[PDB]
């Protein structure tokens, strides 16, 4: 009877080990994929060939094809290993120091019994896994997926990928998706993904506390986080070839990814209700993580100053312009401590959203549509906001600068 | 040009296990009623205008029932003239733009597969059901009512009962057609 | 001819294993007979040099030493390759060696002393080449895969064993800190270590990597990845490795296993030979978790309901799920019925399993009528668990009493 | 709804109707030799025919024999019963035919529309029956059909068309069918010229390439 | 001084034109001629 109370200590002083094989895995993967040719017999007949960067490609060539058959596993664990070797600001040659410096000489000691070094930067790592087509296995392995962790593993493959202004490999995207007859189907893959995820939201959680460890999210909306920022990193410098591609793709059938984007931002906080008053009960600590994330790819949607998206958010039929207007005329009902500087974001994204939408137009309607929603009050909520700065980037006079800035655009 | 549309107003007739219109006994109750003496295609009952109904387009009760559930206190009571003043305001201002724009729709052919919002001329009342209570005179795959409010659970899939057509052909007048609801998915039934 | 021989080495494949004495064995078996096995190293061969008798050891020496002899020749006087008609009887005796050792016919130094000679033909260093060689070399890919699950077992008995005897040492059994500043002599120990091929198994393995005529470099990814993090496996192996029973009987935690790990096939499908056997399976687990029902249900019933916490309360509570709904009487009426029973009888026990299944309390909800006498007898007495019940199921039951 | 409908033989030239099977929505093949039928329209002179107006009074003809698509009053119990007529410029075989959908008087038939069929001489309207044609051997393939005089939407068939490329396809199975029918027998009973022997070899070329 | 002190991204549309006009040498992009006060409208010619 005493062996059920042994083996549970038993067990966890032998998972107490989580870390070393966390180490072991990782940065003995990542150094021997960097360098995978040499001491072979070192000579020139039979490596040369072998290696011109073409290991890898290889590899990612052959990996493409094995979705169709069994063992997902494999794909996936090979899918979080190049993950692992894509990043950076790790694996570089008191519960938080000896674990480093134990594990550091671990992989020294692997290291030195597995072994002019070209250093390479994260900006050139990119082209060179690009150059042998790794954006080709993310855009087959997401237009053909059969599982659903393939997807998400996928797309985080895709970001760490992008990550930022790489505009080398957001051709390689844009010379893909123009081609091929089906590509149809690789935006059908985000456009069910992401209108599914929008009606379990207005089923499931959909509550409300008239009144005065955690209820975590689900599987399909915390999925929208890496899609929307891989949709952002799809234009991101502003890329005004994909910024266009993002609304008409010219196929048989056309999905409109930025009017459907809005309409998951109206409806994840309190569609029709908010944009006339109370939108703070929709609002709480674990949701502003994905409005913040959908306020920024609305506003890499227009930057670069497409004319076409900036009418699309302003004048299509779920009028999701009242409620990106709304939360920076009117405050949030609950107030605390992690409250202030979180709405401070909120409000400044906003506010920059509604900037990106008139930059430079010249243009009557989209204006007085905004000015349709507010009566001229936006003189009243500066003046409040440059008055909350006197009991003392993200800043609370920044803020009411970028609205005096929209009211002076609105003004003509 | 012999289609159905929008703003129609028609007459459900049942035929099969048992024959007769759908008619509503009373106006103080909210039961639906098929008879198969009151008669048929060729001789319609005496008292036809109980048996009309209208087509209608997509209503959203989506503040509605945010509004109901939050002035029906049941444990809390917690009444508030900032709070449900505003909520009731809500509910009021989409109720008006639910019905200022079934006026756009006001000529348009409908399709199978579509919502149908069946409403009832004379009580002006809409053809509901809700999924979680049974019938009265059986169990097992419950009753249809009516309300004035309009009920979520209102909305009916029309779909063929030929396989002649399919999703997306236009409805024509006199074809049979079997009506579901989208959130109880069970076919509307005349029973015996 | 040489290929005559072939053919003999064919026959012979299919001649001397009538397998009436010798079955399919698995090397990473668990659910021990209680073992107390001593501490000694890898020369030990725990209990012989085989499972069974000695009737198939004798008269299959001799073909062991000879498929010794042609492996030791065939890794020297065989260097560049041998093209010459001499890759069919590589291949068959590389078949040969393949079904010998999957009745496990070594000793663990057999197979250990094996591998270095197996290795060293792989180290002999588009237009379609012969493919009976690939078929030779994802054979020895998939014998490498064999040879390396048994070490894993080696591992897993000898340190359970250490670390138990490191218990028991010093015990207060008819404490365990005191081996904790072992653990950075014996975790680093028996796994690195520095001064199993060694250096050399990640240069074939990745030259049969990039060597693409069949699928064989899935396998060969396969023992890439598995080679790297040992840890990940042989801790999780450890997590569900050891199901100790005080009772010396196997043959009754043999049939769970063989019923839970059937229940798979029933879980992506319902649709019909699973309709004629879930109901008896049912009867015969509930049958067996009912047992000694006249006796005091404590010591009896615990001795399989502890074993039954890992893994038949996630398997039976998703199939009353059941997406295959039809409203009618029909064959599923009497299954659920059975499932519920068997939730009266398997947590009729304390508030373990109380616990473990309150946690999925929301997916039983809207009938009252069926699923209602569940809740009856689940929350029968207990008193930690009858206090912290939040307003969202007992006023739902309220407004079902009306409707 | 339920299946297509050809005509056969089981004893005498039958028109039993839609040999029942399963499934066989418009999209697999049937038996083509039997199951496919030729629409042409009267236009008052033997030649001339084309383009059916909706009212253009229709006939149909068999396409593997010579036989029309004809009523006439059932010798069995009960204008009944669809049958086969050897020669057809009779009015007994004139069909007209009327949309499912929306009316017109003339509107170019569009190759794929859902047609219901009505008799001229007796103005009856197609209907399927149940029963079956043979009543001897068990799980009968052959079932009847009807004419019956009042209007119903259950029955409304539907026009599906093949392409020439198949018809072709057929006429030439059936040409090489009879040319290796003749030749087989003609070296069975005794020997053949040497014209014979090269027609024959360019045939059993020409069908390789034909299959592949 | 906004192009050239501000964090090379998270800026707008034309501000990055600008500072790619500046990076390389040529500067057209002032207006040389015109000055946008001085435009009219057409009407006639979308009648017509």
């Amino acid at each position: 009877r005493n062996i059920i109370e042994r083996l549970q200590d038993i067990v966890s002083a032998l998972e107490d080990r989580l870390r070393p094989l966390v180490q072991a895995e990782l940065s003995v993967l990542v150094d021997v994929l960097h360098r995978p040719e040499l001491l072979f017999p070192e000579n020139t007949d039979a490596r040369r060939k072998c290696e011109s960067g073409g290991f890898i490609c290889k590899l990612i060539k052959h990996t493409k094809q094995l979705l169709e058959e069994n063992e997902e596993k494999l794909c996936i664990k090979v899918l979080q290993t190049l993950r692992e070797m894509m990043t950076k600001d790790r694996g570089y040659g008191l519960r938080q120091l000896e674990d480093h410096k134990r594990g550091e000489a671990l992989r020294q000691i692997l290291v030195n019994r597995y072994y002019s070094r070209g250093e390479m930067s994260l900006a050139e790592v990119q082209c060179h896994l690009d150059k042998e087509g790794a954006s080709n296995l993310v855009i087959d392995l997401i237009m053909n997926a059969s599982s659903d962790r393939v997807f998400h593993e996928s797309i985080l493959l895709a970001i760490a990928l992008l990550e930022g202004g790489n505009t080398t490999i957001q051709h390689s995207f844009f010379c893909r998706l123009t081609e091929d007859k089906k590509s149809e189907k690789f935006f059908k893959v985000f456009y069910d993904r992401m209108k599914v995820a929008q009606q379990e939201i207005k089923a499931t959680v959909t509550v409300n506390t008239s009144d005065l460890d955690d209820l975590e999210m689900s599987a399909v909306i915390t999925i929208m986080q890496p899609i929307l920022r891989f949709l952002q990193l799809l234009c991101e410098n502003h890329n005004r070839d994909l910024q266009n591609f993002l609304r008409c793709q010219n196929n048989k059938t056309n999905y409109n990814l930025v009017c459907e984007t809005l309409q998951f931002l109206d409806c994840i906080c309190g569609s029709t209700t908010g944009g006339l008053g109370l939108l703070g009960l929709y609002i709480n600590e674990k949701n502003v993580a994905l409005i913040n994330q959908t306020l920024e790819s609305l506003t890499e949607y227009c930057q670069g100053p497409c004319h076409e998206n900036q009418n699309c958010i302003a004048t299509h039929e779920s009028n999701g312009i009242d409620i990106i207007t709304a939360l920076i005329l009117n405050d949030i009902n609950p107030l605390g401590k992690k409250r202030m500087d979180l709405v401070l974001e909120l409000k400044n994204n906003a506010s920059k959203l509604l900037l990106a939408i008139m930059e430079s137009r010249h243009d009557s309607e989209n204006a007085e549509r905004i000015l349709y929603n507010m009566r001229p009050k936006e003189l009243v909520e500066v003046i409040k906001k440059a008055y909350m700065q006197g009991e003392v980037a993200a800043s609370p006079r920044n803020v009411g600068h970028n609205i005096y800035i929209l009211a002076h655009q609105l003004a003509r | 040009s012999s289609f159905l549309h929008i703003g129609d107003i028609c007459s459900l007739y049942a035929e099969g296990s048992t024959n007769g219109f759908i008619s509503t006994l009373g106006l103080v109750d909210d039961r639906c009623v098929v008879q198969p003496e009151a008669g048929d295609l060729n001789n319609p009952p005496k008292k036809f205008r109980d048996c009309l109904f209208k087509l209608c387009p997509m209503n959203r009760y989506s503040a509605q029932k945010q509004f109901w559930k939050a002035a029906k206190p049941g444990a809390n009571s917690t009444t508030d003239a900032v709070l449900l003043n505003k909520l009731h305001h809500a509910a009021d201002l989409e109720k008006k733009q639910n019905e200022t724009e079934n006026r756009k729709l006001l000529g348009t052919v409908i399709q199978y597969g579509n919502v149908i919002q069946l409403l009832h001329l004379k009580s002006n009342k809409y053809l509901t059901v809700n999924k979680r209570l049974p019938a009265l005179l059986e169990k097992n795959a419950m009753r249809v009512t009516l309300d004035e409010a309009g009920n979520e659970g209102s909305w009916f899939y029309i779909q063929p009962f030929y396989k002649l057509r399919s999703i997306g052909d236009s409805v024509v007048i006199g074809d049979k057609v079997v009506l579901n609801p989208v959130n109880a998915g069970q076919p509307l039934h005349a029973s015996s | 001819p040489y290929d005559l021989r072939a053919s003999f080495c064919r026959l012979m494949l299919h001649m001397h294993v009538d397998r009436d004495p010798q079955e399919q064995v698995t090397p990473v078996k668990y659910a021990r007979l209680w073992s107390e096995i001593p501490s000694e190293i890898a020369i030990d061969d725990y209990d012989s040099s085989g499972a069974s008798k000695d009737e198939i050891k004798e008269r299959f020496a001799q073909t062991m030493e000879f498929v010794e002899e042609y492996l030791r020749d065939v890794v020297c006087q065989r260097f560049p390759f041998s093209d010459k008609e001499k890759n069919k009887l590589t291949f068959e005796v590389v078949n040969l060696a393949r079904n010998l050792i999957y009745f496990g016919f070594y000793n663990f130094s057999d197979l250990l002393r094996l591998t270095k000679i197996l290795l060293a033909i792989l180290d002999c260093v588009p237009e379609k080449e012969d493919i009976m060689v690939m078929d030779t070399k994802l054979k020895i890919i998939e014998i490498l895969q064999f040879i390396l699950n048994v070490r894993l077992d080696y591992r897993i008995s000898c340190l359970l064993c250490i670390f138990k005897r490191e218990f028991d040492e010093s015990n207060s059994q008819s404490p365990g800190a005191l081996d904790f500043e072992h653990i950075e002599e014996q975790a680093e120990g028996i796994f690195g270590g520095s001064e199993h091929g060694g250096r050399t198994f990640l240069r074939v393995l990745l030259h049969l990597t990039m060597h693409d005529y069949p699928p064989l470099v899935s396998g060969a990814l396969q023992l890439l990845f598995r080679h790297f993090s040992q840890r990940q496996e042989v801790l999780q192996a450890f997590k569900q490795v050891q199901l100790l029973v005080t009772s010396q009987d196997v043959d009754n935690y043999k049939q769970i296993k063989q019923d839970l790990d059937q229940l798979r096939s029933i879980v992506e499908k319902s649709e019909s030979y699973n309709y004629r056997v879930v109901k008896e399976i049912l009867i015969r687990l509930s049958k067996l978790c009912v047992q000694e029902s006249a006796s005091v249900r404590k010591s009896r019933k615990q001795q399989q309901r502890l074993l039954r916490n890992m893994g038949a309360h996630a398997v039976v509570l998703e199939l009353l799920q059941i997406p295959y709904e039809k409203a009618e009487d029909t064959k599923m009426q009497e299954i659920m019925r059975l499932a519920h029973e068997f939730l009266q009888n398997f947590c009729a026990g304390n508030q373990q399993n109380q616990a473990l299944l309150h946690k999925h309390i929301n997916l039983f909800l809207n009938p009252g009528i069926l699923e209602a006498v569940t809740m009856q007898h689940i929350f029968m007495n207990n008193f930690q668990l009858c206090s912290e019940i939040n307003e969202r199921v007992v006023q739902h039951f309220v407004h079902c009493i009306e409707t | 709804e339920q299946e297509k409908f050809l005509t056969c033989d089981e004893h005498r030239k039958k028109q039993h109707v839609f040999l029942r099977t399963t499934g066989r929505q418009s999209a697999t093949s049937a038996t083509s030799s039997k199951a496919l039928w030729e629409v042409e329209v009267v236009q008052h002179d033997p030649c001339r025919g084309g383009a059916g107006y909706w009212n253009s009074l229709f006939r149909f003809k068999h396409l593997a024999t010579g036989h029309y698509l004809a009523a006439e009053v059932d010798p069995d119990f009960e204008v009944y019963s669809l049958v086969s007529v050897p020669e057809g410029n009779d009015i007994s075989s004139i069909f007209e035919l009327d949309p499912t959908t929306l009316r017109g008087g003339d509107s170019l038939v569009p190759r794929n529309s859902y047609v219901r069929l009505r008799h001229l001489c007796t103005n009856t309207w197609v209907h399927s029956t149940n029963i079956p044609i043979d009543k001897e051997e068990e799980k009968p393939v052959m079932l009847k059909i009807g004419t019956s005089p009042l209007k119903e939407d259950k029955e409304a068939f539907a026009i599906v068309p093949v392409s020439p490329a198949e018809v072709r396809d057929l006429d030439f199975a059936n040409d090489a069918s009879k040319v290796l029918g003749s030749i087989a027998g003609k070296l069975e009973k005794g020997t053949i010229t040497q014209n014979e022997r090269r027609s024959v070899t360019k045939l059993l070329e020409d069908l390789v390439y034909f299959v592949t | 001084v906004l192009v050239k002190v501000k964090d090379s991204t998270e800026y707008t549309g034309p501000e990055s034109y600008v500072a790619e006009m500046i990076r390389e040498r040529n500067l057209d992009w002032f207006p040389r001629m015109r000055a946008m006060s001085l435009v009219s409208s057409d009407s006639e010619g979308e009648q017509n």
